[PDB]
């Protein structure tokens, strides 16, 4: 239930070649109130200060994804992630938004 | 909204204070602050377009056009 | 029947006469469009529809800086023939301006102001607002003042200029440049007001805390020394003096005619509510070095003449106890031949800030007029360059080119060998 | 004040393509030739480097000469191609090479009889002309052929004007061409008997500007057309708009050229950053005015260390303020007082505008001159050993009657340039 | 006409101000912005304030006060508080580098660059005074800012000045509780102003302040803004004599003629009598005859050191509330019948005595009692030669083989004033013993 981003570099983009925008980790989607005092520059954020995690359920094609204070557009998914979705969560077809 | 400025002589950091220039300080930090929350003259030494099309009227009555 | 006509010559000229006569029609009820809604015949004419329109010249020889008036601004101001335009600037040289470009309009400089000259009842003086280290303020003002003291000759003489600063330098080598006028000026002036850039770059940095000042932060202000002057005409007072009145004084021998200017009280919009503003702070305000107008320091030399003209709330017993003050300290020091050595004038209106300004609004003011002989330690170094690229020549080759030949160059060493010779030979004790 | 553009050459085609669209992109014109622009301070002043016409039709006072027609098909070809004078394209048939000498004087006397018409009917439209401006290739022989024959030639009927070039010259790294060694050696030559404002161009630094300011990876001609595009209209920014300390190209040779036998420039071009880190850095005066002084930011390919300046010139376009100039041009006069001379007691001149161009706010332009030129004609003068003992490419440059004693007399007075050093340092 | 200067260098004396002037406008009616409220008063004749505040024609009021540090953040707390329309913006003075308690970063490389701004205030305040009749300095002995910036202060005004009284209150060293560990180097180096440029130098410490404010107080751990408000209530009622015309009135200049014997005894104590809480307050008796002898207890000494291991060569008693003078000349008896009190053979009279008009004032927030009489009490003895004693055995440990030393020679001080510093502080602890024998 781990979450990568990476970065599309287009030819003369003007960007340093940098594959990752985020590393492979499990996101938070709810902090615990109390979380906003946690000492995240020693600990690592741990299921105790978590309510609710990114789960499959809230990736959709069409809709707005916020993670870290970035609110990323899903606007496709690859044929394997719609068959999943078709088979897991019994959604119709999630068309390509242009 | 008064009272909304550092006193001059302050050595702490002030937002947008290096990009608002050319006065004292408390007049820079209070902006800084916001911020962070009819016919042409004659004997003309100038242009104006509309030159050619004239004849036999003065320069006022001629640029009253040109300008509205 | 007091009447004043100044002239305006250069960049300068128009830039600093748009902060100079932004006061006079400020002073008086005068509207910018023309109109009023006595004594305003000092800076102004009448015309009998009531229309009030002014008399000074302005010479620039490209158009826009006179073009920055000649639009929107200012257009209903001025004389539509007080404005007039060359097609091509002078550009850091003496030779377009004074021999080739300036010929098309230096008689169109003179009938303007022989028709103005002859429109007054009365005239004091002439007054020029140009810039030394130009082409045109030094090129057109040495094609003016050289060639009305053939014509007018005896009447008064004065130059509100701007001078070379000992360190800032905006253009290259233009202090070989400013070897001509001093050529031109010791033999045709009586009076110097000599102004640099760095020491108002700083009184403006420190009795204003403004660091990093533009052009019209201090031209405003050169706006407010010359209505200290002028103010004796224009309004009455307990004690009125004249143009003619202080050039009496201020000029001691053919050779120590240079004065200085200082403006004295001088403060922010806050820092003049905590401040008690006394008759007795702002006379020895004025003294101390770092209240100079330009950047030399009066220690090591001396004083010849103290002009003083105030203004708004001044009862004269204690001016005349400020003054007792002064000259029985001794950081300062005078002459032995000068046992007087003081003039004082008083008005009685208050000075006006500009809206939307600078400047706080005071009921007094104070401007100190000082000849001083230091100006001689000021002068050495500024021609000290001179030697320095006279043995290598440089740019002898393009000065050459358009009608000045090399005998400029030698009659000004020559002009300034004894210029700071007689410096030396006044300040001894006899 | 009006301006004469003569562009000659294929280069001239193709830098003045890239230099009358951005000059056309700050008066606001389409290339129908109509005014479509912002506001109402451009248009006032149209006249500096463009011209009417009727109908509202805006027509400029252009002038783009080749022999061969193959680069005049390329000009109109080109979006802003259309607004050119259709007379000032006048083009011969059979094109030059690489040698220059039969450019002008075979080739181009049948046309160059109709160059000097259309120059002399561009001054007798003009009302008062100021200089004499040029863009073309020292090393490409149609330009060296036919623009400093030019340059020769519209002297004699105005001597009271300004000439300024703007120079390509060649350079260490390849030969584009193998005849542009030699062939540049009397054309320069040429020039040192008149030139006043020669602006060196080179392709290494023009390369390094785009791998190492600019991050840039393939870099065509037009990002090179451009970036020099940007440093022309950028030396002649007050003669059309209005300002606080203004400058023509009179105020800028008074300042500049101390002795009439050193008078070579390089120039540059301030702002310039990536396109990625532009939210990272400060656009402010005291970085411009950290970065036109060093060795990363010339035009011509030379360092500036191990020779001094002498005299150093600057404009800015926009609002700000001056003692935040006059400090700082007095700081690097006397932070490295050991890379300027003791006997010019001032060398830097500036000058200010008003209205900043579309897309910037603090714009700037350096112009410079220095005695590590000499360096960049040490290197054509040290190629001319290794060939002219053997006599090496000469036959066609004898080829007409052109004698040898053409080529002796161009290094003997080579050497003279470099041995104006000896005045200096 | 009866004016004063006062100079804050250090944190250790700007902490102090800040709390003494609440104390001098709370006495008047002021406000923090210097406009009288004119609505309500505190009664009063005009030309009271003027000994320390000066007057602009518009109304606002200003301080007789600089304050000058070499680090920003001290200042800077005060530039954006509550008392920011009190100040002149530019009294405010301001450095880069702190002293990081280095004597030489303060009086040799980093001290040089202020020390010619912070004359031109001095100088600026001073003319515009008709009679002025001293200066009120508040430093501290263990700092490089306080015993090393004032010393390049202090040089300053003696050669300018001379004659006029300098009234420094500077906090001393305690025996067991400090902070720094440089501390005994600067105490002893600092020595040198008070040998020669000095008047009336008066010491605190913070030590002694903790026991009186635990016992007398209601107070468990005190935190530093209790110190500084009980410290200023000493400085405000020797400078009562001025804004206040009172009984029997003390000049700034006669009681320097009899508060300091010989020209080296001039270091006495303070001692405030009445310092009780609101709820013992009303259940006791405050009397003239009960605030005199609770001046001379061991346990309410501002400096912690035994007043009975030595002689008091002179006292001086300010008395402020409703005191009638038979009262204080049954107390002054009744105090030289006792035994364990102690005279000097030489100084029969051995009091001088004064009565004002005002009482002590309170302020709001604060942990004080309103009584009606109050007394604080400077009194000269040589108890506080043995807290010399101790200081100088901390000192030469560090010196015995020359500890701590190289960070004070990086900044061009020397190691010659080390020595001298020594012996000229050896020379004092015998100036008490020579004079406090008998015949």
């Amino acid at each position: 239930d781990t979450v990568e981003i990476r970065e599309v570099h287009e030819r003369n983009n003007g960007r340093d070649p940098f594959p990752l925008l985020m590393n492979r980790q499990r996101m938070p989607k709810v902090l615990v109130e109390n979380a906003k005092n946690f000492p995240k520059c020693v600990l690592e954020i741990s299921d105790q200060e978590v309510l609710e995690w990114y789960t499959a359920k809230d990736f959709i094609v069409g809709k707005p994804l916020t993670i870290l204070g970035r609110t990323f557009f899903i606007y496709d998914c690859d044929p394997f992630t719609r068959q999943f979705y078709k088979d897991k969560f019994g959604m119709p077809d999630l068309p390509p938004v242009d | 909204d008064p009272h909304k400025f550092f006193m001059s002589g302050f050595t702490g950091y002030v937002p947008r204070a290096r990009f608002l220039f050319g006065s004292s300080f408390p007049v820079l930090t209070n902006q800084a602050l916001q911020e962070f929350g009819l016919g042409l003259l004659p004997h003309y030494g100038g242009y104006v377009p509309g030159y050619k099309f004239q004849f036999g009227g003065t320069f006022g009555h001629l640029t009253h056009d040109a300008l509205g | 029947m007091r009447e004043c006509i100044s002239i305006h010559v250069g960049q300068a000229g128009v830039q600093i006469g748009n902060a100079c006569w932004e006061l006079y029609c400020l002073e008086h009820g005068i509207q910018p469009d023309g109109q009023m809604p006595d004594s305003f015949n000092t800076f102004f004419s009448e015309t009998g529809a009531g229309k009030h329109v002014p008399r000074a010249v302005f010479v620039d020889l490209e158009p826009t800086v006179i073009d920055e008036v000649r639009t929107g601004t200012y257009r209903q101001l001025f004389h539509p023939e007080q404005l007039i335009t060359g097609k091509e600037d002078a550009a850091n040289n003496y030779a377009r301006g004074h021999y080739t470009i300036g010929k098309e309009i230096i008689d169109l400089v003179l009938d303007r102001i022989r028709k103005l000259a002859d429109q007054c009842t009365g005239l004091q003086g002439f007054l020029v607002f140009h810039s030394f280290g130009g082409g045109t303020g030094s090129g057109f003002t040495s094609l003016l003042m050289e060639r009305l003291s053939v014509d007018y000759g005896k009447k008064s003489k004065l130059e509100f200029s701007i001078y070379p600063a000992p360190q800032v330098s905006t253009a290259v080598v233009e202090p070989y440049n400013s070897i001509l006028t001093t050529h031109t000026t010791l033999e045709h002036s009586d009076c110097a007001f000599m102004v640099d850039n760095e020491a108002i770059y700083d009184i403006c940095r420190r009795n204003l805390d403004i660091e990093r000042p533009t052009y019209t932060n201090l031209n405003r202000l050169i706006g407010q020394i010359v209505s200290s002057i002028t103010a004796s005409l224009r309004f009455d007072g307990a004690l009125n003096v004249d143009l003619t009145e202080f050039q009496t004084n201020l000029v001691p021998y053919p050779r120590i005619h240079f004065p200085l200017a200082t403006y004295a009280p001088v403060i922010s919009a806050e820092k003049a509510y905590h401040e008690q503003l006394s008759v007795a702070e702002i006379t020895n305000a004025c003294f101390e070095p770092a209240n100079q107008m330009v950047k030399c320091d009066p220690r090591h030399g001396k004083y010849m003449a103290c002009c003083l003209l105030y203004r708004g709330d001044v009862v004269p017993k204690d001016v005349n106890a400020a003054i007792a003050t002064i000259k029985t300290k001794r950081t300062i020091q005078f002459v032995d031949w000068c046992p007087t050595g003081f003039k004082v004038g008083i008005n009685y209106q208050p000075p006006t800030v500009v809206p939307g300004g600078d400047l706080a609004k005071v009921q007094r003011a104070v401007c100190m007029l000082s000849n001083t002989t230091a100006i001689a330690e000021a002068w050495a170094r500024l021609d000290h360059k001179f030697d320095l690229m006279y043995a290598k020549r440089a740019f002898v080759h393009w000065y050459v080119g358009e009608g000045m030949e090399e005998g400029e160059f030698s009659e000004a060493r020559e002009d300034m060998a004894a210029l700071e010779k007689d410096y030396e030979e006044v300040g001894v004790d006899s | 004040r009006e301006i004469v553009h003569l562009q000659a050459g294929q280069c001239g085609n193709q830098i003045g393509a890239k230099f009358w669209e951005v000059i056309s992109d700050e008066h606001g014109i389409d290339p129908t030739g109509t005014y479509h622009g912002d506001s109402d301070l451009q248009l006032e002043r149209i006249n500096v480097y463009y011209n009417e016409a009727t109908g509202g039709k805006y027509v400029p006072r252009a002038v783009l000469v080749d022999l061969e027609p193959g680069t005049m098909d390329s000009v109109r070809s080109g979006p802003f191609g259309q607004i050119f004078r259709p007379d000032n394209f006048v083009f011969g048939q059979s094109g030059a090479g690489n040698n220059w000498a039969k450019g002008h004087y075979t080739e181009g006397a049948e046309l160059v009889d109709s160059v000097l018409d259309v120059v002399r009917k561009e001054a007798e439209s003009c009302d008062c002309l100021q200089g004499f401006q040029l863009t073309h290739s020292l090393g490409g022989g149609t330009g060296s052929g036919m623009g400093t024959l030019l340059i020769s030639k519209i002297r004699e009927e105005y001597p009271d004007r300004i000439m300024n070039t703007f120079s390509v010259v060649p350079s260490p790294k390849v030969s584009d061409t193998v005849v542009e060694p030699y062939n540049a050696t009397l054309s320069v030559h040429q020039l040192v008997e008149n030139t006043d404002e020669t602006y060196c161009i080179d392709n290494e630094a023009l390369y390094d500007i785009c791998f190492r300011t600019l991050k840039l990876t393939t870099p065509t001609y037009g990002d090179l057309n451009h970036l020099v595009s940007a440093t022309m209209s950028g030396v002649t920014t007050c003669l059309r708009f209005p300002g606080q300390l203004n400058a023509d190209l009179r105020k800028l040779a008074v300042n500049m050229v101390p002795f009439p036998r050193l008078h070579f420039f390089m120039p540059g071009f301030a702002p310039l950053t990536s396109r990625g880190s532009q939210q990272y850095r400060a656009l402010t005066v005291p970085e411009l005015t950290q970065q036109m002084f060093d060795a990363k930011n010339m035009m011509a390919a030379c360092d500036p260390r191990h020779g001094r300046y002498l005299t150093v010139a600057a404009v800015f376009r926009g609002r700000m303020s001056m003692k935040e100039v006059d400090e700082q041009m007095l700081n690097v006069q006397n932070k490295n007082s050991s890379y300027f001379v003791e006997w010019i007691p001032n060398n830097v001149k500036t000058a200010v505008c008003d209205i900043p161009p579309r897309g910037l706010k603090m714009s700037a332009t350096f112009i410079g001159n220095s005695t590590a030129i000499q360096e960049l004609f040490k290197r054509i003068s040290e190629q001319f050993t290794a060939m002219f003992r053997r006599k090496a490419f000469l036959h066609w440059y004898t080829g007409e009657g052109m004698d040898e004693m053409e080529f002796t007399e161009a290094e003997s007075n080579m050497n003279d340039l470099v041995s104006e050093y000896q005045q200096y340092q």
